[PDB]
């Protein structure tokens, strides 16, 4: 039988890849901590061992068909490393994309866009462009700024955005795939299970379906939004067309939190916040980290390992080091949990804590599980696990029970519809965005859209599809969509959608355990064990299961549903569907732009 | 007869997952000069209490000492599972127990400092399926000490063994010694059967 000459190359295979994948993450955890120039060459040098040896056993694991092994984990185990991606295209076709591939990301990293009318304002995305498009109100400064991103970064991608469309679809269908998007959807994915099966054009369907349920409150918040924008841009916006895609509060538009300010439903009463009464208490960045320690304990779920507490950076060193700030959960390997972050004293990172050690509670459940098997059940998943623990921590009676708040503390009912429009701005108001971006890719992968077409259909899609016009007419010389970070660096973006339907699929889930009375954005699961338990038992599988059987092991259900999403924005959609009754609700396409 | 309390007293003292245990019968214990032979940090005795520990005659008095700094002295807490309690050591807490932590004087030359303070963080049986974890049993040793004996070069280093249905590894961190060394007992009194002559003198 090859099953058991399956298994002795496993049982290799694993001890080879758990001894060298933890060299690769301490180099590029020593890099990250200690930017220098002998910690990068070490992560770049430790860091090609580890992809010679995956290429390497990759190779050798095609040696074993998967159409006589029974055992559903060693099939498991040997799908992923029989799933080879670019190393089938030539040597020259391969050196090419990976060279265009390194043009697209250096071009985006580097570019520059200039006032037109000062010389000497040649400014960086990152720092200056940002600020500008996130923290201004002046019609023509945010048009310029959009403009000269879109024509001096976005213009000169379209010739490599050209070519690297056709190479990479030829090394999808040199890998029995339609395309390229077939390839990308291949992550969703689950065969030889009983019921529990999920085909690549299922996905397809189950997107559509859940948009068309989302569009109802994505329009009445939409209405919303181009209502009181009509009041910081006069004669400006027209009462039933589209909303001008510079003045969104970011370069894309992707989220809508900056636009918070401008539309406050209640000016009178403010959001809750506990800065003050943190840095009242004394609260240095260790507490915050103990506390947070403390719910996840209060649930059922394990402490913190020892060496948790040893090496990991919770606090900016000050000694002259040279770190990255963006906060990080690091598994490093042989059970050796790592965060990364430079805690500062306010709600904001108080909440980051939770987010980032729910990460760590997951990457602690499935440490018993092969090595390939060690990942969450989908993409999806190990970002909305990190996401309910944050919404469960910054909840009123959370913050009672630690003690940030007074005991004689009354929930209002005003600012709660703000905590909700606030929430549904991020939350919402990318679900279209993202959605919209992915069809696009799609259909330019699949050749429905013409290389002649590719502007043309881009606008169109973003007023059709979320509402948004130009301002200023595009020919096809541009590469709008190559002008974000995920497109330029050949990054999925699926998984943003897909995070945002099961977030509030395991909340309501985790909230009918824990016996919670009311309406579910004002939902707590600490001091509940039994609702961990149910938890921990989807977390401890791992990629071990299909994602279908891992989320009704929670949830109940093996699709994906939308209907928590809009029971959690409930008393919203009362409230907007009420402030919406003086106003139009809907846009018009090709009307004023 | 005073008790020997000399080994503890010479060359390097052993690790926690490694740790030395010898048994006191018959012989006249004076714990409170050995306590002032080093510096004394932290005592929490369970079921008997410190007076109680000094004086009253025991069947026989086990002392599992090894090394081991004072910031670590929170996961050894009773109830708490971590790495030094699943892997290194499970305090017994059957009969009356005391943790007693010291701080050894540089001035006690007799004793040499390790280079590291060194603890095992995995012990499991590796098949194809996974990883299966071995767990220390209360008061024994860890199954992976044969393995272990060879120690610890640098910080998370993993032995593996081979087995006739996949293998065995055990892995261990380590954390170098900066300061006074630090060294922890475990004392266990036994009233059972054998002669409380285990005195005080
Ligand atoms: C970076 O810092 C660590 C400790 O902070 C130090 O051990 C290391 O040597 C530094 N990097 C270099 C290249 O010296
Ligand atoms: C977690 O650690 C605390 C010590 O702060 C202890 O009281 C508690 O019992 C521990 N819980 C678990 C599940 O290990």
């Amino acid at each position: 039988t090859t099953e058991d000459l399956a298994k002795t190359f496993l049982e290799k295979f694993n001890y080879e890849a758990e001894e060298l994948s933890y060299q690769n993450s301490l180099a590029s955890w020593n890099y990250n901590t200690n930017i220098t120039d002998e910690n990068i060459q070490k992560m770049n040098i430790a860091g090609a061992k580890w992809s010679a040896f995956y290429e390497e056993e990759s190779q050798h694991a095609k040696t074993y068909p998967l159409e006589e092994i029974q055992d559903p984990i060693i099939k498991r185990q040997l799908r992923a490393l029989q799933q080879s991606g670019s190393s089938v295209l030539s040597a020259d076709k391969r050196e090419r994309l990976n060279t265009i591939l390194n043009a697209m990301s250096t071009i985006y990293s580097t570019g520059k866009a200039c006032n037109p009318n000062n010389p000497q304002e040649c400014l960086l995305l990152e720092p200056g462009l940002d600020d500008i498009m996130e923290n201004s109100k002046d019609y023509n400064e945010r048009l310029w700024a959009w403009e000269g991103w879109r024509s001096e970064v976005g213009k000169q991608l379209r010739p490599l955005y050209e070519e690297y469309v056709a190479l990479k679809n030829e090394m999808a269908r040199a890998n029995n795939y339609e395309d390229y998007g077939d390839y990308w959807r291949g992550d969703y994915e689950e065969e030889w299970a009983d019921g529990y099966n999920y085909s690549r054009n299922q996905l397809i369907e189950d997107v559509e379906h859940t948009f068309t349920q989302i569009k109802p409150l994505y329009e009445h918040l939409h209405a919303y939004v181009r209502a009181k924008l009509m009041d910081a841009y006069p004669s400006r916006i027209s009462p039933t067309g589209c909303l001008p895609a510079h003045l969104l509060g970011d370069m894309w538009g992707r989220f809508w939190t900056n636009l918070y300010p401008l539309m406050v439903p209640f000016g009178q009463k403010p959001n809750i916040d506990v800065t003050d009464a943190m840095v009242n208490q004394s609260w240095d960045a260790r507490r915050i980290f103990k506390e947070a320690e403390k719910f996840f304990v209060s649930v059922g779920l394990p402490n913190m390992t020892e060496g948790f507490w040893q090496n990991s950076m919770l606090t900016e060193p000050g000694d002259n080091r040279k770190v990255v700030c963006h906060p990080t959960a690091w598994d490093l390997g042989k059970h050796d949990f790592r965060i990364k972050m430079c805690t500062k004293v306010t709600m904001d990172d108080f909440l980051t804590a939770h987010h980032e050690m729910g990460h760590i509670q997951y990457d602690m459940a499935y440490a018993a599980q092969p090595f390939l098997l060690r990942n969450g059940a989908n993409e999806g998943f190990h970002e909305a696990v990190g996401e309910i623990m944050s919404l469960s921590a910054a909840t009123p009676n959370h913050l009672k029970n630690i003690g940030l708040l007074p005991p004689d503390f009354s929930e209002d009912s005003e600012t709660d519809i703000n905590f909700l429009l606030k929430q549904a701005l991020t939350i919402v108001g990318t679900l279209p965005f993202t959605y919209m971006l992915e069809k696009w890719r799609w259909m330019v992968f699949k050749g429905e859209i013409p290389k002649e077409q590719w502007m043309q259909k881009w606008w169109e899609m973003k007023r059709d599809i979320v509402g948004v016009v130009e301002p200023l007419p595009h020919d096809e010389t541009y590469c709008d969509p190559a002008a974000l970070f995920h497109v330029a660096n050949d990054y999925s973006f699926i998984r943003y959608y897909t995070r945002t339907i099961y977030q509030f699929q395991f909340q309501e889930a985790l909230c009918q355990i824990a016996k919670h009375e009311g309406p579910l954005y004002k939902c707590d699961i600490s001091n509940s064990r039994e609702a961990g338990q149910k938890l921990h038992e989807m977390l401890s599988l791992g990629r071990s299961k299909p994602w279908t059987f891992a989320l009704e092991r929670v949830v109940g259900a093996k699709t994906m549903d939308v209907r928590p999403l809009l029971n959690y924005f409930e008393p919203l959609f009362t409230w907007l569907k009420e402030q919406n009754r003086n106003s139009f609700v809907g846009w018009n396409t090709d009307w004023s732009p | 007869k005073e008790c020997d309390f000399s080994p503890m007293l010479q060359g390097t003292p052993p690790p926690i997952y490694d740790f030395k245990r010898l048994v006191f019968t018959n012989c006249n214990y004076n714990l409170t000069k050995l306590l002032n032979l080093f510096q004394v940090s932290e005592f929490s005795c369970h079921q008997v209490s410190p007076s109680s520990l000094a004086t009253g005659c025991y069947s026989s008095l086990t002392v599992d000492y090894f090394a081991y700094p004072t910031s670590m002295s929170s996961y050894l807490q009773p109830g708490f599972a971590g790495e030094i309690v699943k892997f290194n050591y499970k305090q017994d807490f059957s009969s009356p127990t005391c943790r007693v932590l010291a701080t050894v004087p540089s001035n006690l030359t007799t004793i040499t400092k390790p280079s590291n303070y060194v603890h095992l963080t995995e012990c499991y049986k590796g098949t194809a399926y996974g990883k299966n974890y071995l767990y220390n049993a209360p008061g024994g040793y860890t199954p992976c000490l044969s393995l272990a004996s060879s120690g610890f070069s640098s910080d998370r280093q993993s032995h593996r063994q081979q087995l006739s249905d996949g293998y065995l590894v055990t892995t261990g961190s380590v954390y170098a010694v900066n300061g006074n060394l630090q060294m922890a007992f475990i004392i266990s009194v036994q009233y059972g059967t054998d002669t409380n002559s285990v005195c005080p003198m």
